[PDB]
């Protein structure tokens, strides 16, 4: 360590920062303002660095004073404790489901009905069934032979002026 | 088309209002009447065209009016830089100029 | 937007003199060009105009038959050929660009008709 | 050369639906008897397009935006529309694109232009060359900062017996143009049908475009007064403007290789079904085509409401440092730190991070942070890394292979060197 | 653009802006000769199991 030393032989001050993600209350955070919490809505949440998408609701899950996060069978987050107010909030993934189109052949009509599978007629001539929310098919009291199967005992067909009925 | 300006000489002081007149021997077509300023040793500078349209860069104390054979150039509040000779011109039938009005300091 | 005249000087009465105007900084070939003169201490007098394409020309009554105006759009020049000059033609001759009226004026070339 | 044109006839803007128009070959590939699905900036079907007229004195040529693209169609019989203008401000302060069509030729320039309000091409007679010339100096006054020029065959060629449709795009550095000429007899509005636009050019102008304007021609034959907002008459020529959007289309191909039909997958669930089944015919039955998912509306950020700064100053700007064999360790906890300022500081000659980048470090919380500090020489700095070997990494300071953090170093010859 | 195959004459009317053709597998079906603007079909060389 002489001033006339080559650069490879000159002194260098080294600082090594190591970050550990112990599953614990993360105290060292980087400068970020918190926001208000919105319940019963689909939101993209961030709790102490843990992120995800879901609906945050009130819960009756009695976490122990040392417990901060809950997990499901799949090891995904089930519930969190709000870092500002020590309450337990359940995380329910936002409503989703398959979309099926119920239609007669294009050789007959270009009118279609849309079935939203395994959802309620909320988030979406609307007929609620146990298969999902069926929109566009008229609910008819008269029974007939099954034509285009939907499920759970409900079938659809193109009949009478003509329209899709369920 | 002969343009006769009046008066021949106008003697005023800064802050006052100047009225310059231009009379044509024949009616000017399409209000094609322009006004020009000339300071000693300088080329003329356009002030007004279309009888009432101010040229770019010309301050709003200059305004033009009139029609037919009788036109007026008004300077609402004279500034020292405004003392000069003023020529009117018609450009509807050939191109002819007035004989000029000198605006001097009283 | 600049006009520079040339060709001025003294000329004996009856002889000829050609003035030239070099243009730069604008689309010269799209503007009509005028000549204007001013005798010492007197008013402005229009002399001639040439159209943007050189097809049409007009002259003041006092110079008809004696003056000829021309232009060269490839060289951005306008020329005024002044023949059989009289003592009353002594003046400063301005080159000026049509806007109609003239909105760009050259500094002028002094022509003195004298022996 | 810069005369204004301010005839005052106000009429409200009209709107029309583009049933099936604006389809263009996305690539220069040949396909036959095949259905192909591609995502690209297209004009959605039955789209709400504006309508502008130029009939008499009603003239419509305002400055319109160029958000992502344009579908420009024109019903003409006299070639009144000569070209367009593209740019942000359309003044000498910025570069702008120009496209104009002379008889049997095209002129394209990218200069810094100074357009006057309500531009247009002027037509007159010249009395030499004996031919009505078409001087273009009415559009722009001056042309500075020219970088690009290009000439080619006419883009526009010959009530309304012909239809000219154009598609403009401003992809990364290329201005792409698709065109088609279709003859039709309809006189009111767009003819419902189908026709694809073939690509024409791809100009590498490489500029930023947000606004655009159209160029038309005027007729002053029966009489000519002095240049003013008068003495002009415009024949019946109208144009429609539509903005493109990223859309997934399903394209059809015939034997010849022409498109002749297409489908917008997001138009309706039936189109979703057709795209899912890769066919324009759907058999009777029930098909699963997509998935409904509720999207989040806002983010929720929650952290403990504590207020303290991590003492990085006494770690980095420490007066003296430790030997590498007895390297000091500082444990940082219960504080808030800005790694962005640390990374910003150029005092450091080495700043390598592992398992995480510093730019994405000032928004992640950790339970503990350890700050190890020591002094080594230049050629040993490279040994401070996971899976390195040497006298320092083996006997003095060893980093794990699963290390998550950053290694920072700077030359301290002015502080840690003695004359002797 | 490289490949192996038999180059033959074709009756495929490429448009003036089209230079290459492709098959269902996205492989090249035909090309336009860069020197003489004719369309040539590309047929993979005969093969089969033994
Ligand atoms: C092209 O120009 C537009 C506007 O001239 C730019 O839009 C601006 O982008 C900046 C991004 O820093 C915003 O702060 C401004 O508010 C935007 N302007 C407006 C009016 O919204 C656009 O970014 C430019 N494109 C590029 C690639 O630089
Ligand atoms: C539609 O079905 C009828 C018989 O039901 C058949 O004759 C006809 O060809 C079909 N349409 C098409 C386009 O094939
Ligand atoms: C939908 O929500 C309502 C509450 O308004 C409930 O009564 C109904 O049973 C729900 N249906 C399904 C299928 O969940
Ligand atoms: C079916 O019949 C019941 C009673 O007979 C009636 O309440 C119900 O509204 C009927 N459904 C429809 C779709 O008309
Ligand atoms: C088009 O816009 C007008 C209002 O500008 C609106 O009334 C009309 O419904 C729109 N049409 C479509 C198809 O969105
Ligand atoms: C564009 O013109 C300006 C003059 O305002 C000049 O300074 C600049 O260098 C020009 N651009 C280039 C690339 O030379
Ligand atoms: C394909 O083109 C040929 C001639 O180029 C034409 O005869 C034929 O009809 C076209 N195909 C169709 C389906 O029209």
């Amino acid at each position: 360590f002489q001033p006339t030393n080559g650069v490879g032989y000159q002194p260098y001050r080294v600082v090594v920062l190591s970050f550990e993600l112990l599953h614990a209350p993360a105290t060292v955070c980087g400068p970020k303002k918190s926001t208000n919490l919105v319940k019963n809505k689909c939101v993209n949440f961030n709790f102490n660095g843990l992120t995800g998408t879901g609906v945050l609701t009130e819960s009756n899950k009695k976490f122990l004073p040392f417990q901060q996060f809950g997990r499901d069978i799949a090891d995904t987050t089930d519930a969190v404790r709000d870092p500002q107010t020590l309450e337990i909030l359940d995380i329910t993934p936002c409503s989703f489901g398959g979309v099926s189109v119920i239609t007669p052949g294009t050789n007959t009509s270009n009118q279609v009905a849309v079935l939203y599978q395994d959802v309620n007629c909320t988030e979406v001539n609307v007929f609620q069934t146990r298969a999902g929310c069926l929109i566009g098919a008229e609910h008819v009291n008269n029974s007939y032979e099954c034509d285009i199967p939907i499920g759970a005992g409900i079938c659809a067909s193109y009949q009478t002026s003509q329209s899709i009925i369920a | 088309i002969q343009l006769t300006q009046s008066p021949g000489t106008l003697s005023l002081s800064p802050g006052e209002r100047a009225t310059l007149s231009c009379r044509a021997s024949q009616s000017i077509s399409g209000n094609y009447l322009a006004w020009y300023q000339h300071k000693p040793g300088q080329a003329p500078r356009l002030l007004i065209y279309g009888a009432s349209t101010r040229a770019t860069g010309i301050p709003d104390r200059f305004s033009g009016s009139g029609s037919g054979t009788d036109f007026t150039l008004t300077i609402s509040r004279l500034e020292p830089e405004d003392f000069a000779v003023y020529y009117c011109q018609q450009y509807g039938s050939s191109y002819t100029f007035g004989q000029g009005t000198k605006v001097e300091i009283k | 937007v600049q006009l520079v005249e040339s060709g001025g000087g003294v000329v004996q009465p009856g002889r000829s003199l050609r003035l030239s105007c070099a243009a730069s900084g604008f689309t010269f070939s799209s503007y009509g060009m005028h000549w204007v003169r001013q005798a010492p201490g007197k008013g402005l007098e229009w002399v001639a105009l040439i159209s943007y394409d050189g097809g049409n020309r007009y002259y003041a009554d006092s110079v008809k038959g004696r003056f000829t105006i021309s232009r060269d759009n490839s060289k951005n020049t306008l020329y005024l050929q002044m023949n059989r000059l009289r003592a009353e033609d002594t003046a400063m001759y301005y080159c000026a660009k049509d806007r109609y009226f003239m909105d760009v004026w050259g500094k002028g070339t002094t022509v003195t008709v004298s022996s | 050369q810069c005369v204004n044109l301010t005839t005052r006839t106000q009429l409200p803007p009209a709107y029309t639906n583009s049933f099936t128009r604006g389809v263009y070959y996305p690539d220069k590939v040949f396909r036959s008897s095949v259905l192909h699905s591609t995502q690209d900036l297209f004009l959605p079907f039955f789209s709400n397009v504006t309508w502008f007229h130029a009939i008499h004195k009603r003239f419509d040529n305002p400055v319109l935006p160029f958000n992502d693209g344009v579908y420009f169609a024109s019903t003409e019989k006299s070639n009144i529309i000569r070209g367009w203008i593209f740019g942000t401000t359309l003044d000498s302060k910025t570069q702008s694109l120009l496209i104009v069509n002379n008889a049997t030729n095209v002129v394209i320039k990218v200069c810094e232009f100074q357009f006057c309000n309500d531009p247009f091409l002027g037509v007159y007679y010249h009395k030499n060359n004996k031919s009505w010339m078409e001087s273009e100096f009415r559009v722009y006054s001056s042309a500075n900062n020219c970088t690009f020029e290009y000439v080619s065959q006419p883009f526009l060629m010959d009530n309304f017996k012909n239809l000219r449709e154009f598609v403009f795009k401003n992809i990364d550095g290329y201005f792409k143009i698709y065109s088609k000429h279709t003859p039709i007899n309809l006189v009111r509005d767009l003819p419902q049908g189908f026709s694809a636009l073939e690509p024409l050019v791809d100009l590498p102008i490489g500029i930023n475009i947000t606004r655009f304007q159209t160029l038309l021609a005027l007729h002053r034959s029966y009489l000519t007064p002095g240049d003013s907002s008068s003495g002009w008459t415009a024949g019946a020529a109208a144009y429609y403007v539509g903005y493109l959007q990223p859309r997934t289309f399903l394209l059809k191909y015939n034997e010849n290789g022409t498109i002749t039909d297409a489908v917008d997958c997001a138009l309706d669930p039936l189109s979703e079904t057709k795209c899912t089944l890769k066919s324009f015919t759907v058999e009777k039955g029930i098909y699963q085509t997509s998935n409904f998912r509720v999207q989040p509306t806002e983010s929720i950020v929650r952290f403990p409401n504590i207020t303290n700064l991590c003492p990085f100053g006494e770690v980095f700007n420490a007066t003296r440092f430790a030997s590498v064999y007895a390297w000091n360790r500082k444990r940082i906890s219960n504080c808030v730190a800005d790694y962005s300022v640390l990374y910003n500081s150029a005092s450091f000659s080495t700043f390598k991070c592992y398992g995480v980048s510093p730019t994405k470090l000032n928004d992640l919380c950790f339970t503990n942070v350890y700050a190890d500090s020591f002094v080594i020489r230049g050629d040993e700095v490279r040994q401070i890394a996971p899976g390195q070997t040497g006298k320092i990494a083996d006997y003095n300071y060893k980093l794990p292979d699963d290390f998550t953090g950053c290694v920072i170093a700077w030359n301290s010859n002015n502080l840690d060197s003695k004359v002797g």
